[PDB]
């Protein structure tokens, strides 16, 4: 049976406008392990998105870390967009700098 | 400090695919150190920490061959399980295994582990006695009997008490300096939330290992507060925060606490 | 070193 992905979107370092950083999309707690993950900038696909190898937790659910280099500005919105069999439509969650 | 080894193994079958994909990932103190993936060009166990490059070609040959055995094992097992559950061709299926040992600070065996999941659910597991099996599902009884009748537990016992401990000891000697922890570094941020009220958010950062606890109190009582799941920074360390909604002008009453094995004692802070 | 499973399921 299918378990729905839990998604967090967050920077590696304290964000500062104009400063290179890494944006992470941490997708956890899903089953089955087949999953499509995309990172978006202002609605558009970020090209060189790196993906950790898949792994799982003590409770059998799968997790995976997508990440990409980025430079936050004040006006850019960044998002992670997950597609998975547990959900009938993709789920987008947006980067909030305070979280 | 205490230590552990795990091997987390997965096989996954899929509608079109002729053969299941098999992955094995090994862990020492929950850091990954070896990995095998059947989808690789030349499937082999590869080192995953710089301290494993030490092991010579015999090691990798025999562990790789061990992997190819499991690959077969998981495959035949997946097939059996289809039959046991009267599942027809045309679906995805996953068989998962966790195996390994825990050592205490003294480096003696504290506990062995051998469990398996099907479709992401407990299927059959070896009990802490390392003698008996627990198996919930009616389908699973078929296995439990097979394995009882074959003495499977005794052979897994030999592995968990023997090779697992023996080689973890060796990895631990070879790897000192995964020995160290990184303490968390905490601060608090202020954010408007509503009228009359604000949000205090206790950040913990730069810590290893993941296990950590964050709390907030108001004149000595803990709270019931939002918390994120501990998350990787992506550089080996972890991040967590916890937040509470607070009245405006009453923020110096609220104190955050951070608890972590790396600390000499828990940290205490508030907004400034 | 990894386990080598015995009886199949």
């Amino acid at each position: 049976i299918q378990k729905t992905p839990q998604i967090q979107v967050y920077s590696r370092h304290p964000p500062e406008n104009g400063k290179p950083n890494i944006l992470n999309c941490y997708v956890t707690q899903f089953h089955p392990p087949h999953i499509e993950i995309q990172m978006l900038k202002n609605g558009k696909k970020i090209p060189k998105v790196e993906m950790s190898d898949m792994s799982f937790s003590k409770d059998w659910s799968f997790y995976i870390l997508a990440h990409t280099e980025f430079t936050p500005t004040e006006t850019d919105t960044y998002a992670c967009r997950v597609k998975h069999d547990s959900m009938a439509e993709p789920k987008t969650v947006y980067w909030d700098r305070d979280m | 400090g205490p230590h552990s080894m795990r091997y987390f193994e997965t096989a996954v079958s899929r509608p079109g695919l002729e053969e299941p994909r098999y992955i094995s990932v090994g862990y020492v103190d929950n850091k990954e150190f070896v990995r095998f993936d059947s989808d690789a060009e030349n499937p082999r166990y590869e080192p995953r920490a710089p301290w494993m490059e030490q092991e010579g070609p015999e090691y990798w040959e025999r562990e790789t061959q061990k992997a190819k055995g499991q690959e077969q094992w998981f495959r035949v097992s997946l097939r059996n399980l289809l039959g046991y559950y009267n599942q027809s061709a045309g679906g995805s299926h996953t068989l998962q295994q966790m195996s390994g040992c825990d050592l205490g600070s003294d480096w003696r065996l504290l506990r062995g582990y051998l469990q398996f999941a099907y479709e992401g659910r407990d299927y059959i597991a070896l009990n802490e006695d390392l003698k008996t099996w627990t198996a919930a599902d009616m389908a699973a009884q078929i296995t439990r009997r097979k394995w009882e009748q074959s003495g499977a537990a005794e052979h897994y016992k030999a592995y968990l008490e023997g090779e697992c401990v023996e080689w973890l000891h060796r990895y631990l000697k070879n790897g000192n300096a995964l020995l160290r922890t990184d303490s968390p570094k905490a601060h608090v941020t202020h954010h408007p939330r509503s009228k009359g009220e604000v949000t205090l958010r206790c950040w913990a950062l730069g810590f290893y290992p993941a296990d950590i606890t964050l709390t907030w109190q108001l004149n000595g009582e803990e709270l019931t507060m939002e918390l994120v799941e501990t998350r990787p920074a992506g550089d080996g360390t972890f991040q967590k925060w916890a937040s509470v909604v607070v009245p405006l002008g009453k923020e110096q009453n609220y104190t955050c606490r951070v608890y972590h094995e790396g600390l000499p004692e828990p940290l205490t802070l508030r907004w400034e | 070193k990894a386990p080598a499973n015995f009886a199949t399921m």
